[PDB]
């Protein structure tokens, strides 16, 4: 498990390239602490229209202005 | 004129067809086919599918027919040729002529004789390419799709392998 | 045999690009999405020999909406009938339909 | 036909309403006889192979009937619940379409009027 | 071809026979033709001289199988005076029968193709009269 | 409907009609085979491009792949029989007649 | 089929807004802080009527409230925003990121006399809740109604009356 | 061929014919086909020699054609319909231009063609899978779309096939163009009853694959392929004369064997139907099929031929083959008139 | 529109030198098949099928089903990698490695 | 225009349905002129 890495090491340097960089490829998105941000910052970007809401009544968590204190914020994007 | 364009590129595609479906020789069947190609591609970018289109020259004409021509030029090194292409273009113009004097015809089907510019959306789509996003939707919601055609391509160059060995 | 897996198992193989009114990217629209829908939530469960008959209106509404075929027969009959009253002279276009009048916003 | 029937619920091959009809017994005729054709494998199994016929692999004869009898229960079983099932619909579809379904006048022979034809 | 045999049965037998003549001629030509074109099709001629010598040939005999058929339908259907009745198709079937040995130049296939052929030209007749289907739309 | 499916569909029935009638050349019956699946790539694209069905955009592309692997095969095929009897001709491929 | 109706010339004439797009893109965030309620009506009626000729009057209050924000910059800082848009109308693309000092000096000049405050990262995308005095539209698909549907099976399911009653077969 | 490749190319053929099966989308469907078709061409070029390139080739460009076909009814079917579902077809041209390409698929009449030179170029093992397993999926799309197919078609293609299938086989002397006239005249009988009850088209389809794969393993566990090399089976191995025998007599469609069991169900629903005329004709044109098995039951089973003297060679031998089901194929050909009704199963 | 003046003028020039290139000077008096090439073409093509599918991955980057879109994504580059390693273990890469 | 013409309905719909459609290209520009006509159709299609 050790000479045979650096005997395929000394006769085939470009296929262990290409192993250990197809390897880091697979394992490091399970291990990196930024892959949710890459979800964040997609779900995050307003392609389409915010079309508003018909105010029921009672929904305290829907803003009735942009300005509003309630409602997703970006402070995470802006700060990171 | 300018408003028929779509309709004119569709006239040189069925021209190119009967080009190469006339079958002069396999390798002027191979030009045929390209010139073919290069205009519906030209049609399908006026439609607005700009990947599509450049799909069909990088794939279609810049992948396949390419190795047709190799292929071709490995392998190989009239009058009923001719009397075909001339009937498949007056077919072709024959048929021309009365969607045009008709702004109707049916052959199968029934078929409108104005521009196709008709048939068009007339809204935007915002900052995205709607064909682009739909095919950028082939690794989110096409996952079973992804999963059969890198199967059958896999097992395309498994079977290309097999039958080309004689052993 | 039309073995039905994916209900049986609950994985959606294929169901997503099937209709145009499914849930698309970015929340794009077919153009004849309110067409399909009116079909589709009419002919739902009545089997397809009752949605032959029971859900034509909407079906034909869907297929004028996919092909245009009458509202192109319609425009050739106005185009036609307008260049008739050109060629005989007794009608002229509008300045807002020839092109004079620098368009609303 | 029925495939409208089961297809809200595919891919059963017993469904769950099954279970109300009795099951075949074990000494129903119809799965004495698929034991006797997983006999008949079993022989044709040692014919074909050079094996005396009767005698040889009796293992593989008491397999060979086993398994028949097995499959065929269940394929009695699925028999049984399509025929409850065709019957089940047409009944429910004649009790809800009576006006397609009347109730026939039934007459005697001393109305009914044949017409005789002698042999002569 | 089906407004071929819907212009041949829309005439009630012996009234109008030169249209019956001219009907069953069609629909002989017709098949001939397809009998024609499936020849040189999958057997292929040594010119285009003996392409439309066989495809003339086939649909001329044919044609005046058709032709026979229909006359000789239709006229015993008016010295009879009896249009609905399958003994007129079974003369007709005979008569194209007969036809079809003299096209052949053969005594033997024109017994034959009479006694097939009129049993078959019978058995149409029976089957427009008693409402007989072929092709049965499914109905349960 | 519209004037552009017409020729795109008369372009399906001249390569069918191409693909149906071979001259000599195994090569050339290929050549109309693509042809019809070209025709059929450009009449699949305006359909979904004009009805503004999005997923939909995705399904050339794979109507491309998998018939120009089948492209592959049909080569491949050729040159086993272009290894066979020095030409691609198609009357050469009658030994199943008997 | 029936006729369709559509509104008058009269009834489509309001008071455009006839400033170009780069001038739309530089007040475009002070638009969205100020303008907010007349256009979330707008587009709620929009996206329940499903049909423009149901929201032209609330489309002209969009083409009211739009005007009154323009001249409350013309009328306090007409010059820092006219600095402002022809830096952003310079640009292919209109970047916002080549113009911070312009963009910088129209805000001060608006946070000053105007008490406008810009909106921040994330707010202007924001899904809003809108109170309206209109109906909800009970059928905005204009459906007529759907078919019955087939009766549904019930009932016990008792064994098949002398079994398969194939032809000879007595189970 | 290496046996894992074998195994991955076969799993890969039932993968295409299972996605035909289990999919909702007509995209599916025909790439269902293609990887089917794909990875089928290396089990006819298994034994590399001209007769199987050229099989393969012809194989190739009908089922390549049918794959246009097929994929044209589809853009039609989306042009007129917007969607993609497989279920009825809202066309009749894009009707016709499905059931001429599943029949294309089929090899049924007049597309019957390629059907005795492909399984004539192929092995005994590939003509098996080719006759038995590529007849599941395109029988299973004709299953989905038959609110749509055109009755005066399907009925046309079933009778052609059935008199092309009996007239065929009369002529033959090698056994695989038997079985695919054979194939042609079973097809016909499946196309005919589809419009009707497709529950008996599903019963003539596993009827057929029963008796077919006990003919195919007969004739691979003798290793004949011909009318005269199958006569020497009774002075090698007596007991497969009479599998053969009664194997034959059953595809025959003779009572009390099975193979009498689809036709005869067939015709009770054909007359249900009132039609009268064609399941008469359709059983008096399957005698034809029972005449040259009974010239097969004649060679092999009913009469003894010559021999030659090195046979006693191979009396010595046992036969090693795996005849693999042989004994549950032949008695499940044979003796399953008596359990008719549990046909049922298949609705 | 400028594209297609753009393409006829590059057409116009080029056609306008080979023919000057052709009629300038007429002033003065004065194998066997390879089976090697077929299949690095073929490869050329099946892998060529393979980059068309990996295409459009700067768009499917943008989704919000990120775990789905990076399987599906090294699943067609590891696919593409297994028909590689095929094609290199079964000698298929030989004499034109 | 269509006064001669007899049994016109002038504003019929094609569809069954009141319901708000979408107007098609050649709804909006069918009765102008060819550059308008090529400019809404093939504008952002051709510009550069
Ligand atoms: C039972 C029927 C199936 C038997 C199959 C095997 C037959 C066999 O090999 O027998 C040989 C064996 C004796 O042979 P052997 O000496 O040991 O060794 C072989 C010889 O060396 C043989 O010598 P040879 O091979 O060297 O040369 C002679 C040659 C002779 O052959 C020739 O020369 C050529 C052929 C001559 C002309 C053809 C005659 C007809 C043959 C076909 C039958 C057609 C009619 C069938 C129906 C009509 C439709 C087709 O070949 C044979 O004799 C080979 C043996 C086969 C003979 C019998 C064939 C039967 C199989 C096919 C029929 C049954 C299945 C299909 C039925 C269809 C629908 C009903 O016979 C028996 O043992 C018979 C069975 C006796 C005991 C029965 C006990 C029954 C108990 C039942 C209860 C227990 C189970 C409970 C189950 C339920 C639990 C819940
Ligand atoms: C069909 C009607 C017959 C037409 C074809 C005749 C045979 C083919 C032929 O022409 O071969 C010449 C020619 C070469 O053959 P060849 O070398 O002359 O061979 C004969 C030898 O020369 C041998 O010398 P030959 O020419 O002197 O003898 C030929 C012999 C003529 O026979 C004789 O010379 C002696 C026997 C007298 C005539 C037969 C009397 C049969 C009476 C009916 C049976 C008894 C019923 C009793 C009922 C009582 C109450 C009514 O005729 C036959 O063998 C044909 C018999 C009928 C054929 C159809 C049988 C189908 C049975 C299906 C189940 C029922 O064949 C070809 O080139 C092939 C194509 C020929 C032209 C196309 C065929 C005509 C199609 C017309 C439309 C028919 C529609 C179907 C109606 C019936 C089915 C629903
Ligand atoms: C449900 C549908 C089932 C369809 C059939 C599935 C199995 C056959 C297909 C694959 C195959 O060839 O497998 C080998 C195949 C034997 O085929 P073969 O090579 O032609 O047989 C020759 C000798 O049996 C080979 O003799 P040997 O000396 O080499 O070894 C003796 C062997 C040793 O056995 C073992 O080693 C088995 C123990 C290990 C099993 C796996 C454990 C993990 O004994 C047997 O296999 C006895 C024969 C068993 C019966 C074969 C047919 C099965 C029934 C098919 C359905 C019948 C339905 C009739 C309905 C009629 C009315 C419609 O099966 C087995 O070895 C095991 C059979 C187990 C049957 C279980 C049935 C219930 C399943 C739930
Ligand atoms: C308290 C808990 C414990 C209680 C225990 C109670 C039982 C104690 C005793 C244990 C044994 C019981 C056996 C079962 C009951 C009796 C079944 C029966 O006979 O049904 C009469 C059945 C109908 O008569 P039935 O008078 O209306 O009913 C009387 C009972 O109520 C019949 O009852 P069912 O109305 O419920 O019957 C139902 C239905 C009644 O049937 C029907 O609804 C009519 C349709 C029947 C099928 C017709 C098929 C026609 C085409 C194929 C012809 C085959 C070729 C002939 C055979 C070739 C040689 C192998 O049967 C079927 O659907 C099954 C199909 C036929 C199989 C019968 C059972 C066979 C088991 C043993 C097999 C051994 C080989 C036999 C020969 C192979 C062929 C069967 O008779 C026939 O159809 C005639 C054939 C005779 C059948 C076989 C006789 C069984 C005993 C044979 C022993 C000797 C074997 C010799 C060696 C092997 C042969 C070489
Ligand atoms: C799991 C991660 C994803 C893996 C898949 C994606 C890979 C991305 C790169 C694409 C590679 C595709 C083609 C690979 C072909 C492998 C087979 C091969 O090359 O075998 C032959 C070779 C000996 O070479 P030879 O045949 O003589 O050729 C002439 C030159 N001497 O034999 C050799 O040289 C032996 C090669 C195999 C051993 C290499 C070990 C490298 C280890 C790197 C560290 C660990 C990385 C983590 C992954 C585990 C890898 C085992
Ligand atoms: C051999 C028996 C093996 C049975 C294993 C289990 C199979 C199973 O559960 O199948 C379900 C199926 C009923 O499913 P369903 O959706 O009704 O099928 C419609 C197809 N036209 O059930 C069936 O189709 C059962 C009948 C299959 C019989 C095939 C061999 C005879
Ligand atoms: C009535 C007129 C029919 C005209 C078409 C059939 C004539 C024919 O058979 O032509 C022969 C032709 C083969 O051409 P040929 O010249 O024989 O080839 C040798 C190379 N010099 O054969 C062919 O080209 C075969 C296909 C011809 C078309 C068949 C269908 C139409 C004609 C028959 C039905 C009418
Ligand atoms: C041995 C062979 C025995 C064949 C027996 C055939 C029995 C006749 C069946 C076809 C027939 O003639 O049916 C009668 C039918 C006319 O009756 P009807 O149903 O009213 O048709 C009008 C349609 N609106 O007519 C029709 O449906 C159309 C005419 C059918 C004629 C069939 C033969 C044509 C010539 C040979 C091909």
């Amino acid at each position: 498990v050790a000479a045979f890495l650096k005997n395929v090491w000394a006769k085939e340097p470009v296929l262990v390239a290409s192993f250990a960089i197809a390897g880091l490829a697979v394992i490091l998105p399970t291990l990196s602490p930024y892959t949710k941000y890459s979800l964040m910052i997609n779900r995050a970007t307003p392609y389409n229209y915010p079309v508003p809401l018909r105010d029921d009544g009672n929904m305290p968590d829907v803003p009735s202005h942009p300005q509003d204190p309630q409602g997703p914020s970006l402070e995470w994007l802006k700060r990171l | 004129m300018m408003t028929y364009i779509v309709f004119i590129l569709s006239i040189i595609f069925v021209m190119g067809f009967v080009g190469f479906s006339s079958k002069p020789s396999p390798i002027y069947g191979g030009l045929g086919l390209i010139v073919s190609g290069g205009v519906g591609c030209g049609i399908v970018l006026n439609f607005g599918g700009s990947f599509l289109g450049l799909m069909v020259f990088l794939i279609y004409l810049g992948g396949m027919m390419v190795v047709f021509g190799y292929t071709t030029a490995m392998a190989t090194e009239n009058k009923v040729v001719l009397g075909t292409f001339i009937t498949g273009l007056l077919m072709e113009f024959l048929m021309v002529y009365y969607v045009l004097k008709d702004k109707e015809v049916e052959i199968v089907f029934k078929f409108n004789g104005m521009g196709d510019w008709v048939i068009y959306d007339t809204g935007d789509s915002g900052f995205f390419s709607e064909e682009a996003m739909g095919i950028a939707a082939l690794y989110s919601y096409g996952t079973w799709l992804v999963i059969v055609t890198g199967w059958s391509l896999l097992i395309g160059v498994v079977v290309i392998m097999e039958i080309t060995r004689g052993n | 045999p039309f073995f039905d897996v994916q209900k049986k198992l609950g994985v959606d193989l294929d169901h997503w690009m099937t209709i145009q009114s499914a849930e698309q990217p970015h929340r794009i629209p077919a153009r004849c999405h309110a067409f399909e829908k009116e079909w589709i939530e009419c002919a739902h469960g009545i089997g397809s020999i009752r949605a032959e008959k029971e859900c034509k209106i909407e079906f034909e509404d869907f297929r004028e909406c996919l092909l245009r075929q009458k509202t192109m027969k319609r425009l050739n009959a106005i185009k036609r009938q307008r260049d008739k009253l050109i060629k005989e002279g007794k009608y002229t276009p509008p300045p807002h339909h020839s092109g004079q009048e620098d368009l609303r916003p | 036909m029925m495939t409208g029937r089961q297809a809200r619920a595919p891919l059963q091959f017993l469904p769950d309403e099954a279970r109300s009809l009795p099951p075949p017994k074990l000494t129903d005729p119809r799965l004495a006889y698929i034991g006797f054709l997983g006999y008949c494998s079993g022989l044709i199994d040692n014919a074909i192979r050079r094996r005396p016929v009767l005698s040889a692999g009796l293992h593989r004869q008491f397999l060979y009937i086993t398994s028949f009898v097995f499959v065929g229960y269940y394929l009695l079983k699925r028999q049984d619940y399509m025929y409850a099932v065709r019957d089940h619909d047409m009944f429910s579809y004649i009790k809800s379409h009576p006006e397609d379904f009347p109730e026939k006048d039934k007459k005697t022979y001393r109305e009914v009027f044949e017409e005789f034809h002698p042999v002569r | 071809a089906k407004t071929l045999l819907h212009q041949y049965w829309d005439i009630p037998e012996g009234t109008e026979c030169h249209r019956k003549t001219y009907a069953a001629t069609s629909i002989g030509g017709a098949s001939g033709l397809v009998v024609s074109a499936y020849s040189v099709a999958l057997k292929t001629p040594t010119s285009f001289l003996e392409g439309v010598a066989r495809t003339g040939r086939y649909t001329f005999t044919a044609a005046a199988i058709g032709a026979i058929f229909g006359l000789t339908s239709c006229i015993s259907a008016q010295v009879r005076e009896k249009p609905d009745d399958p003994l007129n198709y079974l003369i007709g079937g005979c008569a194209g029968g007969l036809t079809l040995g003299a096209r052949t130049r053969s005594y033997g296939i024109g017994a034959a193709a009479c006694a097939y052929m009129g049993l078959t030209a019978a058995l149409v007749k029976m089957g427009q009269l008693e409402g007989w289907k072929v092709f049965a739309e499914p109905k349960v | 409907m519209s004037l552009v499916y017409m020729n795109i569909m008369m372009a399906f029935t001249v390569s069918l009609t191409g693909l149906l009638m071979y001259r000599s050349h195994l090569m050339s019956s290929l050549l109309c085979l693509e042809g019809m699946m070209l025709s059929l790539f450009i009449l699949a694209t305006l359909m979904i491009l004009n009805s503004h069905f999005t997923l939909a955009s995705m399904m050339p592309i794979i109507l491309l792949v998998f018939a120009a692997c089948e492209a592959a095969l049909g080569l491949s095929l050729l040159v086993m029989v272009s290894n066979t009897y020095g030409t691609d001709y198609v009357q050469n491929l009658n030994l199943l007649q008997c | 089929p029936g006729i369709v109706e559509l509104p008058s010339l009269e009834d489509l004439k309001v008071q455009e807004v006839k400033v170009s797009s780069s001038v739309l893109k530089a007040a475009a965030h002070h638009y969205g802080a100020q303008c907010d309620k007349p256009n979330k009506e707008f587009m709620l009626c929009r996206w329940e009527e499903k049909d423009p000729r149901r929201c032209l009057e609330e489309g002209k209050l969009v083409n009211q409230c739009a005007l009154e924000f323009f001249r409350q910059i013309k009328r306090h800082c007409a010059e820092p925003f006219t600095e402002y848009w022809t830096c952003i109308d310079y640009s292919g693309l209109q970047l916002f990121r080549r113009c911070r000092k312009e963009q910088a000096q129209f805000d001060k000049c608006v946070l000053d006399k105007l008490g406008w405050v810009r909106p921040d990262l994330g707010e202007l995308s924001k899904v809003t809740k809108v109170k309206t005095d209109r109906p909800l539209p009970e059928n905005p698909y204009h459906s007529r109604a759907r078919p019955e549907p087939n009766p549904e099976v019930e009932g016990d399911l008792k064994p098949a009356r002398h079994g398969s009653r194939l032809f000879f077969w007595t189970m | 061929m290496n046996p894992i490749i074998l195994i991955i190319i076969l799993m890969t053929v039932m993968l295409g014919t299972i996605i035909v099966m289990i999919s909702t989308h007509w995209l599916l469907i025909w790439i269902g086909f293609e990887m089917n078709m794909l990875a089928i061409i290396p089990i006819m070029m298994k034994k590399h020699n001209p007769r199987a390139t050229e099989a393969s080739t012809k194989y190739f460009l009908t089922q390549s054609t049918a794959s246009m076909l097929l994929m044209m009814a589809i853009i039609i079917n989306l042009m007129f319909s917007g969607q993609w579902t497989v279920m009825k077809l809202f066309n009749p041209m894009a009707s016709m231009l499905m059931t001429m390409a599943l029949a294309m698929k089929l090899g049924m009449a007049p597309f019957h063609f390629w059907v005795p030179e492909v399984t004539q170029g192929i092995p005994l093992s590939s003509g098996l899978i080719l006759l038995t397993w590529q007849k599941l999926a395109p029988m299973s799309v004709l299953y989905q779309i038959l609110p749509s197919i055109n009755l005066d078609l399907i009925l046309t293609l079933s009778i052609l096939s059935i008199t092309i299938g009996g007239w065929g086989g009369l002529n033959q002397t090698q056994l695989r163009k038997i079985m695919a006239y054979s194939s042609i005249a079973h097809m016909g009988w499946m196309t005919a009853v589809l419009l009707y009850n497709p529950t008996m088209t599903l019963l003539n389809l596993i009827i057929y694959i029963i008796m077919t794969s006990t003919m195919f393993t007969l004739f691979m566990a003798n290793s004949t392929t011909t009318t005269l090399s199958l006569s020497h089976t009774w002075n090698k191995a007596p007991i497969m004369t009479i599998l053969v025998l009664i194997t034959l007599l059953s595809m025959g469609g003779l009572p009390p064997l099975s193979g009498f069991m689809p036709k005869w169900m067939i015709i009770q629903e054909m007359t249900k139907n009132d039609s009268i005329i064609l399941p008469t004709l359709m059983a008096i044109t399957a005698l034809l099929n029972l005449y040259f098995y009974m010239r097969l039951t004649y060679s092999t089973a009913l009469t003894m031929f010559p021999s030659t003297n090195n046979m006693k060679m191979k009396w010595q031998f046992p036969t090693t083959k795996r005849m693999t089901l042989l004994p549950t194929m032949t008695v499940l050909s044979t003796m399953l008139l008596p359990l008719t009704p549990i046909l049922s199963i298949l609705e | 529109m400028n594209l297609m003046i753009t393409l006829l003028t590059n057409f116009t020039l080029a056609t306008l030198l080979v023919t000057i290139a052709f009629w300038l000077p007429q002033l003065n008096v004065y194998l066997p098949f390879s089976m090697k090439f077929f299949l690095v073409a073929i490869t050329f093509l099946l892998f060529d099928l393979e980059i068309a599918l990996l295409l459009p991955l700067p768009w499917a980057s943008q989704t919000t089903n990120l775990n789905t879109m990076l399987t599906m994504a090294l699943l067609l580059i590891f696919l593409l990698a297994v028909s590689l390693a095929y094609e290199w273990t079964q000698k298929g890469l030989e004499w034109t490695e | 225009i269509m006064k001669d013409v007899p049994g016109w309905k002038v504003g019929e719909s094609v569809f069954h349905t009141t319901r708000w459609v979408t107007p098609m290209m050649g709804e909006l520009y069918g009765l102008r002129t060819g550059e308008e006509i090529l400019s809404s159709t093939y504008g952002f299609i051709w510009y550069t």
